[PDB]
């Protein structure tokens, strides 16, 4: 068939929200504490992630229906999907050639090794890169990529959610648009949608593992003092 | 108390 | 008369502790979030101060008698004198010519205006610079400068102190050495000591004013999120 | 609770 004027307006909003919260030049990276190749990359990586949280928030506030939720559910949804949304949007800078995130010169070109110097292990970075590669191979349209992030964020299956019935509705409305768009606008995507919903499941595993490695990291005050107030709040358990 | 998240979400 | 072998050992320890916690090249400043001329200098200034707190701590742990105090008194003494110790040690980089702190190229050369872009006002920066100038004019020997910091830090008149009787003793032992040294080793310092004890009083006023301007700054989460975990802990009231 | 100050003072 063909998209409706409502589904289409949702797409215009999400794509504009993304454009407004994602700089393809990565020009703000110079304001982060400089990178350094005991966890010498932590200071820079913490600033980069803290920066991203702010962007994910600005993007979220523009997801249709999200801003009507209660402050608490918004907090609950951000806190639990934050790291997953960062992993998804970061794919835009991932390169299948050098298997790394290229956000600028040799300095802002993050290799698997660099993240290790932030306090993480291969037990996470492995499935992560494997996720990036697989996700990249889907050559998602900008419209599908932005929809995937709005769906991941509106997952009602998050610890701390209250109105897990309205959230469930919002996500479905979005899931509808994504499926319609793939059918109407993406030649060869008979199995796409399915492959995308699968990616959400991979994120939960990555999210889980990250929470563990992050927990260990936050209990050590010599490392914890390197994080930012926002990162500590978002990934903290003091809810 | 999510002092910062509230401020950013407003 | 002449210094004793005990007073002399105190001086060797403090001067060595200072040398070990104060880099005259200011080479670590490149690791701070870059400076930028709503409070654009806050990120850099917060990192610089956070860095300094760590140095003041390392210096303090080497002050004779300090490490025997209770963890609580150490915390209590650091928290209340921190900003004063930073103001004193920063004098080593202050220049009477350009009335500014020169820690490197044009970038790391802090002008009165820059601190304003960190959220502070002339009501503080004025007495501050006036303090720096006056302090600089005393051409203190390295031995007297380091003693002044060890005395300021061991001020028993601090909110939160318990054994305010042992602290009072330690400070006196130090006050003795400073007075002896000026008499025996500093030609023309008949009024020095007195001028130095006076500087401590100026610090209390600067400290007081800073606490206010800092309080206002910490209540605004858009600014508070720019500070570091250590700065928030040291200047926080959550004791 | 001065989590960081304790760690640095040890
Ligand atoms: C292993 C997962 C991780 C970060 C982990 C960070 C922390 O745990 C810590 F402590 F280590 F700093 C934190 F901050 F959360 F606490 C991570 C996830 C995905 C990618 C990258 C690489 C870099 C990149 C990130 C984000 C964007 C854009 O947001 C772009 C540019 O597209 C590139 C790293
Ligand atoms: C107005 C007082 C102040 C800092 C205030 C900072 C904050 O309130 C905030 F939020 F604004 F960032 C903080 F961090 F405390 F919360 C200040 C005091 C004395 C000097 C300077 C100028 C720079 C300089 C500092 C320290 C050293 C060495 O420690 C050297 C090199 O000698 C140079 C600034």
């Amino acid at each position: 068939h063909m998209l409706s004027d409502e589904q289409m307006q949702i797409i215009n909003s999400l794509v504009e929200a993304h454009h407004k919260t994602y700089d393809d030049s990565y020009s703000d990276f110079v304001r982060f504490r400089p990178p350094v190749r005991r966890l010498s990359m932590l200071p820079h990586l913490a600033d980069l992630v803290s920066y991203s949280i702010q962007k994910v928030i600005g993007f979220a506030k523009m997801i249709p229906g999200f801003r009507d939720l209660t402050a608490e559910d918004q907090i609950a949804l951000l806190k639990s999907s934050a790291i997953e949304i960062i992993m998804l949007r970061s794919n835009q800078s991932f390169s299948l050639e050098d298997m790394s995130w290229s956000c600028g010169g040799p300095d802002f070109k993050y290799c698997i090794n660099d993240v290790t110097k932030a306090g993480h292990t291969l037990e996470l970075l492995e499935p992560l890169v494997k996720f990036q590669v697989g996700l990249k191979k889907l050559k998602l349209h900008e419209e599908e990529h932005v929809l995937l992030m709005a769906i991941c964020l509106l997952s009602p299956d998050r610890p701390g959610v209250q109105d897990h019935v309205r959230i469930e509705a919002l996500q479905d409305r979005l899931c509808d648009v994504l499926q319609a768009y793939i059918r109407i606008q993406h030649p060869g995507g008979r199995l796409l949608y399915a492959k995308m919903i699968q990616k959400l499941a991979d994120l939960r595993s990555l999210n889980e593992e990250h929470s563990k490695q992050y927990r260990s990291l936050s209990f050590q005050p010599e490392h914890s003092m390197q994080l930012t107030p926002l990162v500590l709040e978002v990934f903290g358990s003091e809810v | 108390r999510h002092k910062i998240l509230h401020r950013l979400l407003q």
